[PDB]
RNA sequence: GGUGACCACGGGUGACGGGGAAUCAGGGUUCGAUUCCGGAGAGGGAGCCUGAGAAACGGCUACCACAUCCAAGGAAGGCAGCAGGCGCGCAAAUUACCCACUCCCGACCCGGGGAGGUAGUGACGAAAAAUAACAAUACAGGACUCUUUCGAGGCCCUGUAAUUGGAAUGAGUCCACUUUAAAUCCUUCCGCGAGGAUCCAUUGGAGGGCAAGUCUGGUGCCAGCAGCCGCGGUAAUUCCAGCUCCAAU
């Protein structure tokens, strides 16, 4: 049984957006250097119960 | 025990060798069936001439309908239902139209849900579903 | 049939246990702390250093006063003093066993810009490696991780035929002169 | 003014009638040099004219302060129209050769199987 | 008479044999059609000449199996040499240039060599390695010093921005040279060639195994996700989207 008339539903009807532009990204290996410096070396603060890399405030 | 001899060198080798015909993942292997059974004739992928789409039913505690597409190889003229990956895929595919289906990771295994289904097309008329659904390639006309 | 080489063989191994974070949270220092390329330069680094620990190794096992343990030692050793690790005459293998990492990243040409003042920055040493602007003894180098022999540690210095060394200002600095001659003058 | 040539590894090739030797021309920003002054400026050095000088090979290296590289002196012109291979006498207009190219060589020697004797014909050629 | 469970004999192989390979705590396990050695076959067999030397296929003799031209009487066919095409196919290069290197055959220093080298194609694969750096600001901070703290001196720092700023370079392009055989390629260098809106890094992920958001939209057991565990039935940390992050890069 069962109507494909479904394949691509979702897709379809999900609002489109733009995907905006600012920074250029910097890459290779001044990239390990943004990475290392913003959470190893810089901010090292008085510790808050663990991290959230990517969390929420 | 086990026969722990000095001159046992054979009565050993002659052991462990027949008591891997009670091995699995070598009974496979090493017997002729796969090569015999799997439609890819121990071929990665294999190509493929879109017979018909068929939606199959998924193993009950998850209710859907999975969007795959009955195919007859070219090698063999044996047939297959491979299931057409991501979203709104299916959409793409027509009938008679040559798909390179490739296996599901398994390798034999039905993958999750979709009861029964080896293989997942990747290609459709030397394009991609990849590059399809990114929209990247166009559908060729 | 034809002549070419082959003989190609990787300089490196990847990790097993793919991302421990422990293991990640290491290697990342590495990276920073001596401004490298990229994760892999370390793992070059990782691969070298278990070759050597794994050739005095097999060296261990051996009886001692044997023709092979006090040649491919000294050979050994020699090679590691040579480029600056073990130091005055160490040279007596055990030892080997006992160094890490740092120390092949120590003596990479990059390090040794700042370790010697010349660079101002550990990755101003990394361009300017690349910049074709420092020199070994007479030959221009290109690469920040040629390990630099010990005997050639004093002859790192500014290339004779750079903007800072001497001769040809850039072109940066000779477009914003011909502006003060042709645009302004 | 400043090329200063210096040769490594000379042999005096009694048997192949010759003098060879490494060419090691230093060279400051200036770039690389050209074999025609390497020759006269190489044939004052030794005193034999330039016309007796054949050289190949220079490789330059990094930073362009140095230029290995391969020249050699027979003792008469006469003699190098004879030890020395053809690309080298050709280098420079003394010494040519046909311009068939290849495929009209083989295109050509297998016909002239085809024909039996009758030189007439094999003339015909292509 | 000879051989046999110390497994013969029979059958099979996705079997040309070695030298090695990737894997690998020690021991194995599978692969080795793969350039080096050894064997075999030139559609298939057989027989043949000729030859020291061959049962020789860039010989021929039939047959079988293939296939070309035709004036219909007859004639010429062998890429498992190199190029190329077709078919097969998941799955693989140019009707390229040349004897300059290594070597070989010749009567021979002199010709020829698709043996071979050189270009082209070429994410089969391996090495190195750009995709920015730095000063001053504006700040955003945090070990000396100074301050009860708030503040400040500042040797320390580092975050973003203004790019404020010039310096440095290569990717390109292109005078010139080398190279080579002639190139090409590489190495050398004159001349031009970086302010992002550029000279623009992507692929998967972001519940766990497993490094990374109960951030925000939409759907609502559908679409869909999910190698396994699973999510989806009206706030989805799980679908489709947005923003942020992570891994390698
Ligand atoms: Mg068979
Ligand atoms: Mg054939
Ligand atoms: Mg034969
Ligand atoms: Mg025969
Ligand atoms: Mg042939
Ligand atoms: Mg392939
Ligand atoms: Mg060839
Ligand atoms: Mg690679
Ligand atoms: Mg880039
Ligand atoms: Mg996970």
């Amino acid at each position: 049984h069962g109507s494909l008339a479904r394949a691509g539903k979702v897709r379809g009807q999900t609002p489109k957006v733009a995907k905006q532009e600012k920074k250029k990204k910097k890459t290779g290996r001044a990239k390990r250097r943004m990475q290392y410096n913003r959470r190893f070396v810089n901010v090292v603060p008085t510790f808050g119960k663990k991290k959230g890399p990517n969390a929420n405030s | 025990g086990k026969c722990r001899g000095l001159r046992t060198a054979r009565k050993l080798r002659s052991h462990r060798r027949d008591h891997k015909w009670h091995d699995k993942q070598y009974k496979k292997a090493h017997l002729g069936t796969a090569l015999k059974a799997n439609p890819f004739g121990g071929a990665s992928h294999a190509k493929g001439i879109v017979l018909e789409k068929v939606g199959v039913e998924a193993k009950q505690p998850n209710s859907a309908i999975r969007k795959c597409v009955r195919v007859q190889l070219i090698k063999n003229g044996k047939k297959i239902t491979a299931f057409v990956p991501n979203d709104g895929c299916l959409n793409f595919i027509e009938e008679n139209d040559e798909v390179l289906v490739a296996g599901f990771g398994r390798k034999g295994h039905a993958v999750g849900d979709i009861p029964g289904v080896r293989f997942k097309v990747v290609k459709v008329a030397n394009v991609s579903l990849l590059a399809l659904y990114k929209g990247k390639k166009e559908r060729p006309r | 049939p034809v002549a070419r080489s082959w003989v190609c063989r990787k300089t490196y191994v990847t990790p097993r246990r793919p991302f421990e974070k422990s293991r990640l949270d290491q290697e990342l220092k590495l990276i920073g702390e001596y401004g490298l390329r990229n994760k892999r330069e370390v793992w070059r680094v990782k691969f070298t250093l278990a070759k050597i620990r794994k050739a005095a190794r097999e060296l261990l096992t051996l009886d001692e006063k044997d023709p092979r343990r006090l040649f491919e030692g000294n050979a050994l050793l020699r090679r590691l003093v040579r480029i600056g690790v073990l130091d005055e005459g160490k040279m007596k293998l055990d030892y080997i066993l006992g160094l890490k990492i740092e120390d092949f990243l120590e003596r990479r040409l990059q390090t040794q810009v700042f370790k010697l003042g010349l660079a101002k920055s550990i990755h101003h040493a990394r361009v300017l490696i690349r910049q074709r602007h420092i020199r070994v003894r007479k030959q221009v180098v290109n690469i920040p991780s040629f390990i630099v022999r010990l005997d050639s540690q004093k002859h790192i210095d500014f290339s004779l035929r750079s903007p800072y060394g001497g001769g040809r200002p850039g072109r940066v600095k000779r477009k914003n002169a011909k502006k003060g001659q042709g645009g302004a003058g | 003014d400043t090329v200063t040539i210096r040769t490594r590894k000379f042999m005096t090739n009694r048997l192949l009638q010759r003098k060879q030797m490494v060419i090691d021309v230093l060279h400051p920003g200036k770039a690389t040099v050209p074999k025609t002054e390497i020759r006269e400026k190489l044939a004052k050095m030794y005193k034999t004219t330039p016309d007796v000088i054949f050289v190949f090979g220079f490789r330059t290296h990094f930073g362009g302060g140095k230029t290995t590289g391969f020249g050699m002196i027979y003792d008469s012109l006469d003699y190098a129209k004879k030890n020395e291979p053809k690309h080298r006498l050709a280098r420079h207009g003394l010494y040519e050769k046909k311009k068939t190219s290849r495929k009209q060589r083989k295109e050509r020697k297998n016909r002239m199987k085809k024909v039996r004797g009758t030189a007439k014909a094999n003339v015909g050629a292509g």
